[PDB]
RNA sequence: AUCGCUUCUCGGCCUUUUGGCUAAGAUCAAGUGUAGUAUCUGUUCUUAUCAGUUUAAUAUCUGAUGUCCUCUCGAGGAC
C-alpha cells in the first residue's frame, strides 16, 4: 500500500494517494513546509 | 457517481493515453465504460471547462439566448462557453431567483 | 492566545490542545516553585533536569523512588525511612559480628581489636 | 449503559454458574476468600496434603477433615463492612 | 464454487495429485493463488497448501512458504500466516520439529505488519501450542507470549478473540503459573477497560485448572480485621 | 561530568561514542547536538558521565583516540600555530607527549617525532601545533632549554614545510 | 459527594509511597484504585509482569508504529543453506517477463519439471542443521520501538566489538585479545578512567592476552606499567569441583 | 461453531444419547469448527433428545446421519465437558437468506 | 537430560476400604485404596492371611469407593469417585484377575475441584441408584438397571443442585422399594457470606436433609429437612425394610443421635469418656469410622473414637420406633 | 599576441522521440447475501471561573455568571 512521508497518512489504491495529494490536509502541510523552507534560507 | 478517486485516475489516464483511445482508460478502471469515461472527461474534468461564477455578460448573454433558442442548450452552450449543464441548471437558477 | 508553538512555528490547534491536557498546572516545588504544562512533561520532569538539581540542593539522590514526590518535607520524610530501610537490610560487621574474649564473654569485634591492640585483647 | 450491564449480565451467567470468577467490581475480601475455600476443598480430595497437615499437627484424618470443614464457611473473617 | 462440499473436495484432490507427482510443482502453482484479490478462493488455497504439506512431509512445503513470507503483498503474507494455522492444527504432534523454525517468522508478524497479521499469527500460536502440548518446547511458547500479550488491549472482535484462544492455548501448554504471573498486576488497576479485560482472562484461567491454581497464589497479607494468610501450607513437617 | 568530543567522527555514531564511554566509565549520556540537515554530527558533541574524575582519565584516555582512523578529541565542553622541537628524547611517546606539553595548549597535531625510516628511533626533533601562537609562545617559553624526559628540551615556533 | 467521599479516601502520593513497603512501585494512578494496597502490594510481587505501557497512550498500539519502511524478513541461515531463494526468485522473474498470451499459454501447455530441488537438503535443514534461536526470558513484553534499542547496562570495557574496533583501525575476529583498542596507551599512562578502578586492560593492567606481545612498535602492547621497586600499577601487566553434566546423554 | 456470535447452546446437564449429523454439517466439529482428528463423541440433553428432536443435526437440525465427534483440541481443553451442545435458536442467517430467496423466486 | 520414572516399593497406606463378593462366589474380599493405587485383597477363611490379587495403578486419585450390589444379583461392582471428571463402575473378571470397565460416565471437568461432584459417594441399599456428589453446589444421581441380557445399564443422571450449601456427608437411607432416599448433611454459608459482624458466622447450624428420587416421574425433590442442635461429622444408615428400623445415626462432637423422619422422635446418647484421663479437658470427642454388621439375627454399629476405642451400639425398638440406645465399650 | 574569416578536429550531455497502410483495421470486459473492522475524503471545538456529573486522569455533559448606587462585560467609590 501508499504512504505520504509528509501528511503520514496510509492509503488502499493510488487513486486514494492521488486524492490524497489534492486535498486540504495535503496542501496545507505542503504550504507550511515551503514556508519552513523559506525560513530555512540563508594577493 | 463518480468519486474523487475514479476521477483522478481518470486524468492520470487521459494526460497519458491521450484523448481518443478510451477502450484502454476504460479498461483500467473498474465499473466503468469508454461511452461513460469519454462524458466525463468532456463534462467536467476537462481543465478546458471554467468552474467559476458568472460574469454578468455571461448571464445577459444566457438570457437572450435563451430566449431566442428555447430548449436548445447543447447549441447555446458553446456559444457562450460552458457546458450545457452548467448552462442549464444556472438559468433555471436566475428564473426562480426573479421568480 | 497562548498556545502551544508547533513544529511549524505556528500555534497548534485549541482542541488538540485540549486533548494533550495542556491547560493543567502542575507544581515541581522542588524544581523551585516551577510549573509545568502537560501530564506528559510533568512526568518527564522528574529527570528533567531542573529537579535533578532541587533534589541535589536537597541531598537526596534522584532516584526513582522519590518520581511523583513533589513536597520537600515529603521527600526528606520517605528519605528518613528509606534510609532506615536500607539501614536495616545491609550487612555491618562492625555491629553485629560478636566476638568472645579469652575470657568467653562476648564483644563486637570493633571492640575486640580496639583492646585487641589497646594492649590487652 | 449498553456495554457495561450486557457484560455484567455475561459475568452474572459466569460467576452463578461458576462460583469463584470475578468481574472489575470484585473486592479483596471476595477474591481472598474464594481462594480459601477452594484450598480447602482441595486439600479434602489429595489424599496426601491430608497426611502432611495431620502429621504436622497431631490428630487424625478424620478431625482435620472435620475441622477444615468447620472452617470453610468464613474463612477470612466477617464481611467487608 | 457457492458450494462448500466442491470446495472441500477440490482441496483434497490437490492433496491426492501432490501425492502422485512431487508436491513442488502443484505447490507453486498454489503460492500464486495466493496472488488474487477475493478472499474465498484465497482462504481454499489456503487450506490446500496445508493439506499438500502433511501428505507429502512438512519439510519440503515449509522453506518455499517462509520464502513467499518475503513478497512484499497483503494478502500473501496473510496466506502464508492462515496456512501455517492450518497446517500446524493437521500435523498435530509434530509440531515439534518445526516450531523453531517457524518462531522467528511468527513474531515477525506479531510485530504488526497490520491487524489481521497479529489476528493470524495469534491462531498460529493456539494451534502450536495445543500440538506441542507435553514435549517441553516451551520457551519459545514463552517467548511468544511476550509479543501476544501486549495485543490484549484491542477492541476489534476478530483480533480480540483470536489473542483470546491464544491465551488458552497457551495457558495449556505453558501452564496456569504463567499465565497467572502474567494477570496478576492488572487485576486491581486504577483504570477499568485493563481491570476488564484482566478478569476476563483470569476468569478463563480459573474456570479450567482451577485446581491446578491452589498451588500457585501469591502471599498476600493480613490486616487490621481479617486474617488472609494459609497457614496450613507453612506447618513444616 | 560534562566532555566535549571534538574531531567526532563523521560516522562514528552515538553508538561508537557512549559505547567507549561506557567501557572507560557510567556513560550517562553521549549526544551529537549534530547539523539539522545533513544529519552527521557536528563535529561537536556533548557527552555527561556522572563523575568528574571518570571524566577527567576519560580525557586522559581519549586523546588521539582514532574514531573512524581519525583521533577523536574528548575534553571539558591553522595559521601555522605549532612548535617545532629539537633535542627530544627517542623514549618519548605522542600521548604522554601532548599530555605533558598540552597545558599550555591543547593538541591541534599530535606531536610527531621527525625520526628516520630506517631504524624507527628518533633523531632528536618533532613537531606539534598547538591551539594559539600565543599558546606556542607559552609552551616553548616553558620549554625552551629546560630538561626533557631524556634530553633538555629545545623547542620553538614551527619551520614549516 | 460520596464520589467525593472516595475521593477523601484517595492518598496524596507520598502517603502511599511512605506506608507500602517498596515505594518505587508506586506510580501515579496508583491513588486512584479502589485497593491501592493490595495493588502495590501485587505489583511487588516476584515474578509478575507488568500491565503494558499503552493504556493510558491516546494513540493505538503499532497504528503509531506507522511512518518508517521495513526491509523484507530475513530467512534462517539453516534455510537460507538450501537455496530455495533464488530459485524462487528465478521464477519470479521470469513470470514478470511473461506476458498474458504466454500465461495462458502455459496454463494449457505445462512446462513440466523445468526445475527441482532435491530431498535430503531438506531434511538435513530441518533435522540436522536446526538451531535455537535467540528468545526472550519471562516477563520482557514488547513494545512500540523495543526493536531499535541498541542495548544497555553494559558496563565492562572487554566487550568490544567490529565496527567499534574497524572505525578504530584496530583489528577484530580472533586477534581481538591481541588487538588493543586507543584506550590502552593512556591507560597504562594515567590508570583506567576513574570510574572504572574496577576494570582492567588487556595488555596494560592484565597479562598480555594469548600470543599478544608487550612491546612499541606497530602492533604491541608497550612497557607494562610497574612502580619503581617493580610492582604493576593496577592488578598484574604480566600475568603472575567435578562440574561434569550429571545425567546426559552419549 | 466458533464462527457466528449470535448463537447459543442448551448447555443443560449431559446424558448418554449420541449425537447426529445433517449431511451438509457432517464431518466437521461442534465448537472448534473444525475437520480433523476427531477423538470422542457427543452426548446431548435428554430434553433437546426428546420427540421430535431425535435423531437430528445437533447444528443444522435436519435429519441426523452419523455421529459426531470433538477435535483433539476441544478434547484435551476440555470443552467437551460442558453438558449439551445444541443451538436452540435459529439465527439471522437462516430466515435471512430464506426471505431474500422467497422474495427472489 | 531426559529421566525415566520406575516404582519400586508400591504405597502401602490405605485410605478406603470396602468389602464384598467381587468375585461372585460367596468368599468376602477387600477392595482397599491405597493413594492412587487400587488393590483387591482377599483374606483367607483358613490361615488367617490376606493374599493381595491383584493391583493397578489408576492414575488419577480416588476420592471415594462404593461397592454396590443389583437387586436380586450376586456379585458387587466398584463405584469409584475420583479428581476426574467421571463416575465410573468396575467389575472384576476372576477368571482373567483384573478389573474390567463397566461404565464410565463424564459430567465435568478434572482435578479436585469445588462444585464438581466426586468427594461424596452414595447408594442405596436394594441397588437401584447411586448419588455422586460434590462438597457444595452439586449431586446427580444415577439410575441402575439390568436389560434383557441382565447386565448393568447406567441412565442420564438427574440433579439436585442447590447454591450456597456446604455438605459434609451423603448416605443411602434404607427403605423397601419406595422411591430411594438419601440423607445429606448441610449447611448454608449464603449468610454468613453477609453479616458484616461475625453474628451468623457463630448460630449457622447443620440441617439434616433427605432427598428422595420419584422414579414414576424421574426427578429428585427435596422431602424434608431439619436443624440439628449442634454440628456433627457424619451418618450411619440403619437397616431398613422389613429388617430393623429405618433411618440415620448423626455422630455429632460428643453425642450420637438417632433420628428418622415421621414421628419418631429424636434421641440421643453422650460418648462415654475414659476414666481418669489426662487429655486437655477442652478438647471434645467424636467418632472417626464405624461398620454395620448386620445378619438374619440381629445388627449392631461398631464405631471408634479418636483414641482408638471402638464401642457396640445397639437399638431398642418397639416394632417401629426406636426408643432408646445402647452403647457398650468393646476395645481398643 | 589580438580582430575578421575559412576548414578540420575534440568535448558537454543536449537534443530527439520512432512500423507504412485500411472498414479509429475489427471486436469486448456478467456476481451476490450475513456479521465486523480499518483507511482515506469531507466537517468541526479561545470562555470566564465555580459546582455537579462522569473519568484512571483529562475530557464530556449539566448547570449561574464579596456586597451597594450609578456612568457606559467594562468604570469611580464608602466598604
Ligand atoms: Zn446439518
Ligand atoms: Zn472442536
Ligand atoms: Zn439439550
Amino acid at each position: 500500500s501508499y504512504e505520504c512521508k509528509l501528511c503520514l497518512t496510509l492509503h488502499n489504491n493510488e487513486g486514494s494517494y492521488l486524492a490524497h495529494t489534492q486535498g486540504k490536509k495535503h496542501q496545507t502541510n505542503l504550504a507550511r513546509r515551503a514556508a519552513k523552507e523559506a525560513k530555512e534560507a540563508p594577493v | 457517481v463518480w468519486r474523487n478517486t475514479e476521477d483522478e485516475i481518470l486524468k492520470a489516464a487521459v494526460m497519458k493515453y491521450g484523448k481518443n483511445q478510451w477502450s484502454r482508460i476504460a479498461s483500467l478502471l473498474h465499473r466503468k465504460s469508454a461511452k461513460q469515461c469519454k462524458a466525463r472527461w468532456y463534462e467536467w474534468l476537462d481543465p478546458s471547462i471554467k468552474k467559476t461564477e458568472w460574469s454578468r455578460e455571461e448571464e445577459e448573454k444566457l438570457l437572450h439566448l435563451a430566449k431566442l433558442m428555447p430548449t436548445q442548450w447543447r447549441t447555446i452552450a458553446p456559444i457562450i462557453g460552458r457546458t450545457a449543464a452548467q448552462c442549464l441548471e444556472h438559468y433555471e437558477f436566475l428564473l426562480d431567483k426573479a421568480a | 492566545k497562548n498556545l502551544p508553538l508547533g513544529w511549524d512555528g505556528k500555534p497548534i490547534p485549541y482542541w488538540l490542545y485540549k486533548l494533550h491536557g495542556l491547560n493543567i498546572n502542575y507544581n515541581c516545588e522542588i524544581c523551585g516553585n516551577y510549573t509545568y504544562r502537560g501530564p506528559k512533561a510533568f512526568q518527564r520532569h522528574f529527570a528533567e533536569w531542573r529537579h535533578a538539581h532541587g533534589m541535589r540542593c536537597l541531598g537526596i539522590p534522584n532516584t526513582a523512588h522519590f518520581a511523583n514526590v513533589t513536597q520537600i518535607e515529603d521527600a526528606v520524610s520517605l528519605w528518613a525511612k528509606l534510609k532506615l530501610q536500607k539501614a536495616s537490610e545491609r550487612w555491618q560487621p562492625d555491629t553485629e559480628e560478636e566476638y568472645e574474649d579469652s575470657s568467653g564473654n562476648v564483644v563486637n569485634k570493633k571492640t575486640y581489636e580496639d583492646l585487641k591492640r589497646q594492649g590487652l585483647l | 449503559m449498553t456495554d457495561r450491564y450486557t457484560i455484567h449480565s455475561q459475568l452474572e451467567h459466569l460467576q452463578s454458574k461458576y462460583i469463584g470468577t470475578g468481574h472489575a467490581d470484585t473486592t479483596k475480601w471476595e477474591w481472598l476468600v474464594n481462594q480459601h475455600r477452594d484450598s480447602y476443598c482441595s486439600y479434602m480430595g489429595h489424599f496426601d496434603l491430608l497426611n502432611y497437615f495431620a502429621i504436622a499437627e497431631n490428630e487424625s484424618k478424620a478431625r482435620v477433615r472435620f475441622n477444615l470443614m468447620e472452617k470453610m464457611l468464613q474463612p477470612c473473617g466477617p464481611p467487608a463492612d | 464454487a457457492h458450494k462448500k462440499a466442491i470446495r472441500r473436495a477440490t482441496v483434497n484432490t490437490f492433496g491426492y495429485i501432490a501425492k502422485a507427482i512431487g508436491p513442488h510443482d502443484v505447490l507453486a502453482t498454489l503460492l500464486n493463488n495466493l496472488k488474487v484479490q477475493e478472499r474465498q478462493n484465497r482462504v481454499c488455497t489456503t487450506v490446500a497448501i496445508a493439506i499438500v504439506a502433511e501428505t507429502c512431509s512438512p519439510f519440503t512445503v515449509l522453506p518455499a512458504l517462509m520464502n513467499e513470507y518475503r513478497v512484499p503483498e497483503l494478502n500473501v503474507q496473510n496466506g502464508v500466516l492462515k496456512s501455517l494455522s492450518f497446517l500446524f492444527e493437521y500435523i498435530g504432534e509434530m509440531g515439534k520439529d518445526y516450531i523453531y523454525a517457524v518462531t522467528p517468522l511468527l513474531e515477525d508478524a506479531l510485530m504488526d505488519r497490520d491487524l489481521v497479521h497479529r489476528q493470524t499469527a495469534s491462531a498460529v500460536v493456539q494451534h502450536m501450542s495445543l500440538g506441542v502440548y507435553g514435549f517441553g518446547c516451551e520457551d519459545s511458547l514463552n517467548h511468544l507470549l511476550n509479543y501476544v500479550w501486549p495485543n490484549v488491549f484491542e477492541t476489534s472482535p476478530h483480533v480480540i478473540q483470536a489473542v483470546m484462544g491464544a491465551l488458552e492455548g497457551l495457558r495449556v501448554a505453558i501452564g496456569p503459573c504463567r499465565m497467572l504471573q502474567y494477570c496478576l498486576q492488572g487485576l486491581f488497576h486504577p483504570a477499568r477497560k485493563v481491570r476488564d479485560v484482566y478478569w476476563k482472562i483470569y476468569n478463563s484461567i480459573y474456570i479450567g485448572s482451577q485446581d491446578a491454581l491452589i498451588a500457585h497464589y501469591p502471599r498476600i497479607y493480613n490486616d487490621d480485621k481479617n486474617t488472609y494468610i494459609r497457614y496450613e501450607l507453612d506447618y513444616i513437617l | 561530568a560534562t566532555v566535549y568530543v571534538g574531531g567526532l567522527d563523521e560516522k562514528v555514531s552515538e553508538p561508537l561514542l557512549w559505547e567507549l564511554f561506557l567501557q572507560a566509565g557510567p556513560v550517562v549520556n553521549t549526544h551529537m547536538p549534530k547539523d539539522r540537515v545533513t544529519g552527521q554530527h557536528q563535529g561537536y558533541g556533548f557527552v555527561e558521565f556522572l563523575s568528574e574524575e571518570d571524566a577527567d582519565y576519560a580525557i586522559k584516555i581519549m586523546n588521539m583516540i582514532k574514531l573512524y582512523g581519525k583521533p577523536i578529541r574528548v575534553n571539558k565542553a591553522d595559521v601555522g600555530a605549532n612548535i617545532f622541537i629539537g633535542n627530544l628524547d627517542p623514549e618519548i611517546d605522542e600521548k604522554l607527549l601532548y599530555d605533558t606539553f598540552s597545558a599550555f595548549g591543547v593538541i591541534l597535531q599530535t606531536p610527531k617525532i621527525m625520526r628516520d625510516p630506517d631504524t624507527g628511533n628518533s633523531k632528536g626533533y618533532a613537531f606539534i601545533n598547538f591551539a594559539s601562537f600565543d599558546a606556542s609562545d607559552a609552551a616553548i617559553e616553558a620549554m625552551n632549554g629546560q630538561y626533557l624526559c631524556n634530553r633538555p628540551i629545545t623547542v620553538s615556533y614551527a619551520f614549516k614545510k | 459527594s460520596k464520589k467525593k467521599l472516595r475521593r477523601m479516601n484517595r492518598f496524596t502520593v507520598a502517603e502511599l509511597k511512605q506506608l507500602v513497603a517498596r515505594p518505587d512501585v508506586v506510580e501515579m494512578h496508583d491513588v486512584t484504585a479502589q485497593d491501592p494496597k493490595l495493588l502495590v502490594h501485587l505489583k511487588a510481587t516476584r515474578n509478575s509482569v507488568p500491565v503494558p505501557r499503552h493504556w493510558c497512550f491516546k494513540r493505538k498500539y503499532l497504528q503509531g508504529k506507522r511512518g518508517i519502511e521495513k526491509p523484507p524478513f530475513e530467512l534462517p541461515d539453516f534455510i537460507k543453506r538450501t537455496g530455495i531463494q533464488e530459485m524462487r526468485e528465478a521464477l519470479q522473474e521470469k513470470e514478470e517477463q511473461k506476458t498474458m498470451k504466454s500465461k495462458m499459454r502455459e496454463k494449457v501447455r505445462p512446462k513440466m519439471g523445468k526445475i527441482d530441488i532435491d530431498y535430503q537438503k531438506l531434511h538435513d535443514a530441518f533435522f540436522k542443521w536446526q538451531t535455537k534461536p535467540k528468545l526472550t526470558i519471562h516477563g520482557d513484553l514488547y513494545y512500540e520501538g523495543k526493536e531499535f534499542e541498541t542495548r544497555l547496562k553494559e558496563k565492562k570495557p572487554g566487550d568490544l566489538s567490529d565496527e567499534l574496533r574497524i572505525s578504530l583501525g584496530m583489528p577484530v575476529g580472533p586477534n581481538a585479545h591481541k588487538v588493543p583498542p586507543p584506550w590502552l596507551i593512556a591507560m597504562q599512562r594515567y590508570g583506567p578512567p576513574p570510574s572504572y578502578p574496577n576494570l582492567k586492560i588487556p595488555g596494560l593492567n592484565s597479562p598480555i592476552p594469548e600470543s599478544c606481545s608487550f612491546g612499541y612498535h606497530a602492533g604491541g602492547w608497550g612497557k607494562p606499567p610497574v612502580d619503581e621497586t617493580g610492582k604493576p600499577l593496577y592488578g598484574d601487566v604480566f600475568g603472575t569441583i567435578d562440574r561434569t553434566p550429571w545425567g546426559e546423554l552419549e | 461453531a466458533k464462527h457466528h456470535p449470535d448463537l447459543i447452546f442448551c448447555r443443560k446437564q449431559a446424558g448418554v444419547a449420541i449425537g447426529r449429523l445433517c449431511e451438509k454439517c457432517d464431518g466437521k466439529c461442534v465448537i472448534c469448527d473444525s475437520y480433523v482428528r476427531p477423538c470422542t463423541l457427543v452426548r446431548i440433553c435428554d430434553e433437546c433428545n426428546y420427540g421430535s428432536y431425535q435423531g437430528r443435526c445437533v447444528i443444522c437440525g435436519g435429519p441426523g446421519v452419523s455421529d459426531a465427534y470433538y477435535c483433539k483440541e476441544c478434547t484435551i481443553q476440555e470443552k467437551d465437558r460442558d453438558g449439551c451442545p445444541k443451538i436452540v435458536n435459529l439465527g439471522s442467517s437462516k430466515t435471512d437468506l430464506f426471505y431474500e430467496r422467497k422474495k427472489y423466486g | 537430560m531426559f529421566l525415566y520414572n520406575l516404582t519400586l516399593q508400591r504405597a502401602t497406606g490405605i485410605s478406603f476400604a470396602i468389602h464384598g463378593n467381587f468375585s461372585g462366589t460367596k468368599q468376602q474380599e477387600i477392595v482397599v485404596s491405597r493413594g492412587k493405587i487400587l488393590e483387591l485383597l482377599r483374606p483367607d477363611p483358613n490361615t488367617g492371611k490376606v493374599h493381595t490379587l491383584l493391583t493397578v495403578e489408576v492414575f488419577g486419585v480416588i476420592r471415594s469407593l462404593m461397592a454396590f450390589r443389583l437387586t436380586g444379583g450376586t456379585k458387587d461392582y466398584i463405584v469409584v469417585g475420583s479428581d476426574s471428571g467421571r463416575i465410573v463402575i468396575l467389575e472384576y473378571q476372576p477368571s482373567k484377575n483384573m478389573f474390567e470397565k463397566i461404565h464410565q460416565e463424564t459430567f465435568g471437568k478434572s482435578g479436585c475441584r469445588r462444585i464438581v461432584p466426586g468427594q461424596f459417594l452414595a447408594v442405596d441399599p436394594k441397588g437401584r441408584a447411586v448419588m455422586i456428589s460434590a462438597i457444595e453446589k452439586q449431586k446427580l444421581v444415577y439410575i441402575l438397571n439390568r436389560d434383557a441380557a441382565a447386565r448393568l445399564t447406567i441412565s442420564s443422571p438427574l440433579e439436585a443442585h442447590k447454591a450456597n450449601t456446604l455438605v459434609y456427608h451423603v448416605v443411602g437411607v434404607d427403605v423397601g422399594f419406595e422411591n430411594p432416599m438419601f440423607a445429606c448433611l448441610e449447611m448454608d454459608y449464603e449468610e454468613a457470606d453477609n453479616d458484616p459482624t461475625g453474628e451468623a458466622a457463630a448460630n449457622t447450624q447443620q440441617t439434616l436433609t433427605f432427598y428422595e428420587l420419584d422414579l414414576g416421574l424421574n426427578h429428585v425433590v427435596r422431602k424434608y429437612s431439619e436443624p440439628l442442635e449442634e454440628h456433627g461429622n457424619f451418618l450411619i444408615t440403619v437397616p431398613g425394610g422389613s429388617d430393623g428400623p429405618s433411618g440415620v445415626l448423626i455422630c455429632s462432637e460428643n453425642y450420637i443421635t438417632y433420628k428418622n423422619f415421621g414421628d419418631q422422635p429424636d434421641i440421643r446418647c453422650p460418648i462415654p469418656r475414659r476414666r481418669n484421663d489426662l487429655d486437655d479437658p477442652e478438647r471434645g470427642m467424636i467418632f472417626v469410622c464405624s461398620a454395620t454388621h448386620k445378619t438374619k439375627s440381629m445388627f449392631f454399629f461398631l464405631a471408634q473414637t479418636e483414641q482408638g476405642d471402638i464401642f457396640k451400639i445397639t437399638l431398642e425398638t418397639d416394632e417401629d420406633m426406636v426408643t432408646e440406645i445402647r452403647l457398650k465399650y468393646f476395645d481398643t
